[PDB]
């Protein structure tokens, strides 16, 4: 084609069926991978189209791209799903017929083979069954590109951590010619410098990173220690989130997380007696009750749902506009996960944290027993110590003073966001300096 | 891209000291490493002294105990205090930014090595 980026719309469009890309930096990305001349860092939410990055370039490549997957169940979806678009695409794996095996060995042997994109485990990439197919591939100078999906494996700080990824760094050396593609939806930036180093991509490595900050949510932090009336204060946050068009009345919903079932049907009455319609949500009801409550949240019938991290998962409500942790949640990850559902239509929204130190201590503890269980069960490992850090980023976000959304991009590793008076501290930075100094007098 | 500028670079008495700083500037979210290495003219390029986010600090067997490596996040910037400097410590110092992650809010970003174009110091 005489422009590239004609190519990449128009093979997007006749293979994968799409008009345009999701997002700029899904195009942004998926555009570095078909230059083909940097190592390609693609981090960004499952749903988020990170397959399309190197399936499409992989696509326009003179030879095979080899895709490095961690479980035979993801690599099985991709392979299905390539093959409704007639997509020359192949799996090696031992979850196979030694028919299919030694059909596809031949294959790969052939000059010129049938194969575009092969996907395999890394326990098959390198097992030395596999070693000769792999030689003769890199000799004939055959492959254009190196994938490695679920790339947060390689990290003994990721969630996810398989010895089987750390031989993949060896094996990117010896494909000088093919450009390594790493992608996940998950890596603090120590899992992104271990997918850095343990892979041996080749800087500059071209990041492609989905960004937590959305400039409609305005996070807020206040201490249950430092408020007469918690419930009443509660009350007041649900009802002026809802009261965003005051002709109209009540419009939009929310959800206030609370860590236990107890707390969900309580929080839930006291709300409702101060004026506020709530119900409770959580794996103690019966499934019928869980889908009329959510029914009813859904419709607008009662517009605050109050549940445990059981709640969120399966729903698409767009005019979420509050979510008040009435608990600190497990971790960062979580908070940032739950607090998200609000505002997904674009229009504004409040995350709002309760924090008592209470809580604090009280999950504290939580973790640190789940932890010692795991510790004597399956021995000591290095996620222990991210599970407890993931816990502190939190705590560290409810007790200093600074841009929460700031706070929210210095764990996940984005750059500084643009909050417009978007966050309880950039709104009014001497505020919550009184609010901090007044709940270390509280101790 | 970052820019990597040396300064506090000079001619100075034996047993004299120096302060060189070495700054990165651009989108710079972390910086893995940086080092300070020294090129006397057809010489062979020699590792100074290195410092980690994570304030690590490692010297070379020559200079320990001499100079120390030191940092300002807030401003991408490290330090090199020379104390009891000797003619052997003439040479060009310069900076390693090694695994410098950069990035934009648009979640476009780089991970790179970068290197300082070098300070002069003179011991007489
Ligand atoms: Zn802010």
């Amino acid at each position: 084609s005489m422009d590239p980026e004609r190519r990449v719309r128009s093979t997007l469009k006749k293979v994968f069926g799409f008009d345009s890309f999701k997002t700029p930096l899904q195009e942004s990305a998926t555009m570095a991978v078909v230059k083909g001349n940097k190592d390609v860092f693609v981090c960004m939410p499952t749903g988020a189209g990170k397959s399309l990055c190197y399936q499409l370039p992989a696509l326009l490549a003179k030879g095979i791209t080899i895709v490095v997957s961690p479980l035979i169940a993801l690599i099985q979806d991709q392979v299905d799903h390539l093959l409704t678009l007639k997509v020359r695409v192949s799996s090696l794996n031992s979850k196979l017929s030694a028919q299919e095996r030694k059909e596809l060995l031949a294959d790969l042997e052939r000059e010129k083979p049938q194969t575009k994109i092969l996907y395999i485990t890394p326990e098959m990439a390198a097992s030395s069954s596999f070693q000769p197919t792999l030689n003769s591939l890199v000799s004939r100078h055959l492959l254009s590109y190196l994938v490695v999906d679920e790339a947060h494996c390689v990290s003994q700080w990721g969630h996810d951590f398989r010895p089987d990824y750390l031989r993949l760094g060896a094996l990117r050396s010896r494909l000088g010619h093919a450009p390594c593609v790493a992608l996940t939806a998950t890596a603090t930036p120590q899992v992104q410098e271990d997918v850095f180093a343990a892979l041996h991509l080749k800087k500059p490595v071209a990041i492609f990173k989905t960004p937590c900050f959305r400039a409609n949510l305005f996070y807020d932090v206040q201490f249950k220690e430092l408020i007469s009336d918690p419930y009443g204060n509660l009350k007041d946050f649900c009802l002026k989130a809802l009261g965003q068009e005051a002709d109209k009345g009540l419009s939009g919903c929310g959800i206030v997380y609370c860590r236990t079932r107890e707390a969900c049907e309580q929080l839930a009455i006291e709300l409702s007696c101060r004026g506020v319609n709530a119900k409770a949500y959580h794996a103690g009801l019966k499934a019928s009750e869980r889908t009329l409550v959510q029914n009813d949240w859904m419709e607008e019938k009662v517009p605050v749902i109050v549940a445990t991290i059981s709640f969120g998962m399966g729903v698409d409500k767009a005019n979420v506009r509050f979510v008040a942790h009435w608990n600190i949640a497990k971790s960062m990850a979580g908070y940032y996960q739950e607090s998200g559902r609000a505002g997904r239509d674009g229009k504004p929204s409040w995350c709002r944290l309760y924090y008592s130190r209470n809580d604090r201590d009280q999950v504290s503890f939580l973790i640190r027993k789940e932890v010692a269980k795991l510790q004597e069960k399956r021995g000591n490992k290095a996620s222990d110590k991210a599970t407890i850090m993931a816990f502190d980023a939190l705590v560290t976000f409810c007790e200093e003073l600074g841009c929460r959304h700031a706070a929210i991009a210095k764990y996940f590793g984005d750059a500084l966001p643009a909050c417009a008076k978007g966050c309880d501290h950039c709104q009014n930075p001497t505020a919550v300096r009184r609010r901090l100094e007044a709940l270390e007098r509280s101790s | 891209q970052v820019q990597l500028v040396e300064n506090g670079g000079g001619n100075v008495q034996a047993g004299g000291s120096l302060r060189l700083s070495c700054a990165a500037s651009g989108s710079i979210f972390s910086i893995n490493r940086m080092t300070w290495y020294r090129q006397a003219p057809g010489k062979e390029r020699e590792w100074v002294a290195a410092i980690t986010s994570g304030g690590s600090t490692n010297y070379a067997y020559s200079v320990k105990g001499r100079f120390t490596i030191s940092r300002d996040n807030a401003k991408n910037t490290v330090y090199l205090q020379m104390n009891s400097l000797k003619p052997e410590d003439t040479a060009v110092y310069y900076c390693e930014a090694y695994g410098t992650y950069t990035l934009a809010p648009t979640g476009e970003g780089e991970y790179d090595d970068y290197w300082g174009q070098g300070t002069q110091v003179t011991v007489s």
